[PDB]
């Protein structure tokens, strides 16, 4: 338990964030390799 | 002593079935030490670097995000990360920046899990800057 | 039935590898090379020696090309590809079968390079 | 039937295989690049996968 716990996230919340941070101190070399993971591609279709 | 150390980011792979002695993870819920006959355990990992020994004389300074530590009945681990870098990518310029920044953000969150995800974020860049 | 069996299965059979490097020549532009057995890396090299071999320096431009003017006779020409079908030439390199007459001089070749 | 009727079915056979030579060796390309990203992709696969066998 932490504070992520008990306020209603998950560890993919979690995990997004602090993976998020390491391609924001890269370099300028190495920042193609971050975007190029970089996985927001598929969208979202819920019928309602 | 009759090792397997496996080591995989989704795009490249460090090791495959070679174990050198020694494995130095930073775990969730605290760390430990692989004495390569340890009482396995099913771990999940925190912000923080991860120091393989080599036999080979020197160590290997990795430095992975949020993975999963898997040693298990037989002397064999499975250490897969996300986001594995070494030291040389990463900028120690920029790390220090991104810290003070988050902290002002803290106190202007009126929410309460807006804020929990703004204390999330000082700790990795927390761990960033020890490090180096 | 007419020219004999010794000229037919001779030229029969470089007809038949000059086939098969041109169906292997298409996985090779495509999908790669490595991929494909031992055996038929045999078969690559020696259909670039046969279709090599075939040329011949001609006397009617020997003012141009420099090169001297050969005419073969039949029976160089069915001993020499009697023998590239069978490995016997094989471990020559190929430019030592660009524009030569028989297959005598084509030995006399490898030596001049390096 | 008539002159004018084969000639112009005759052309329209001619760009579809014109189109599906080059939809040929455009997704044989895009195959070559995911049969090397599938290696590394597969023992971090495998590995993940390991812990529910050994139990």
């Amino acid at each position: 338990v932490a504070y992520w716990r008990q306020a209603g996230l998950s560890y993919i919340r979690y995990s997004q964030i602090c993976a998020k941070a390491v391609r924001d101190a890269l370099k300028a070399e190495f920042k193609a390799n971050a975007e190029k993971t970089s996985g927001s591609n598929v969208k979202i279709v819920k019928v309602k | 002593g009759q090792m397997s150390f496996t080591f995989a980011s989704p795009t490249q792979v460090f090791f495959n079935g070679a174990n050198v002695r020694q494995v130095d993870v930073p775990t969730q819920t605290g760390a430990f030490g692989i004495l390569a006959s340890h009482v396995p355990t099913l771990q999940v990992l925190r912000p923080g670097l991860v120091v393989v020994h080599a036999e080979d004389g020197t160590t290997s300074k990795y430095f992975v995000s949020s993975g999963s530590v898997t040693v298990n009945a037989d002397s064999s681990v499975q250490l897969l990360a996300e986001e594995a870098v070494t030291l040389d990518m990463l900028d120690p310029g920029v790390a220090k920046a991104n810290l003070e920044k988050a902290q002002s953000e803290l106190l202007g969150a009126a929410d309460e899990a807006s804020r929990a995800e703004i204390q999330i974020r000082i700790e990795a860049n927390e761990a960033l800057v020890k490090a180096l | 039935n007419i020219v004999g069996s010794e000229h037919y299965d001779v030229a029969r059979g470089v007809q038949k590898i000059l086939q098969d490097y041109k169906s292997l020549q298409d996985i090779i532009a495509i999908l790669g090379m490595d991929e494909l057995s031992e055996e038929d890396k045999l078969t690559v090299s020696r259909a670039r020696k046969i279709q090599r071999f075939l040329s011949q320096p001609f006397q009617v431009a020997e003012v141009f090309t420099g090169h001297l003017g050969k005419l073969v006779p039949l029976k160089e020409t069915i001993k020499g590809f009697q023998q590239i079908l069978a490995g016997e030439y094989d471990h020559l390199p190929e430019q030592a079968f660009y524009m030569v007459g028989p297959i005598e001089e084509a030995v006399a070749k490898a030596d001049k390079l390096a | 039937a008539t002159l004018k009727d084969i000639t112009r079915r005759l052309k329209s056979i001619k760009n579809i295989q014109k189109i599906t030579k080059s939809m040929k060796m455009v997704a044989a390309a895009k195959y070559a690049r995911a049969e090397r990203d599938l290696k590394p992709a597969r023992v971090y696969g495998i590995g993940s996968l390991a812990l529910y066998e050994k139990a």
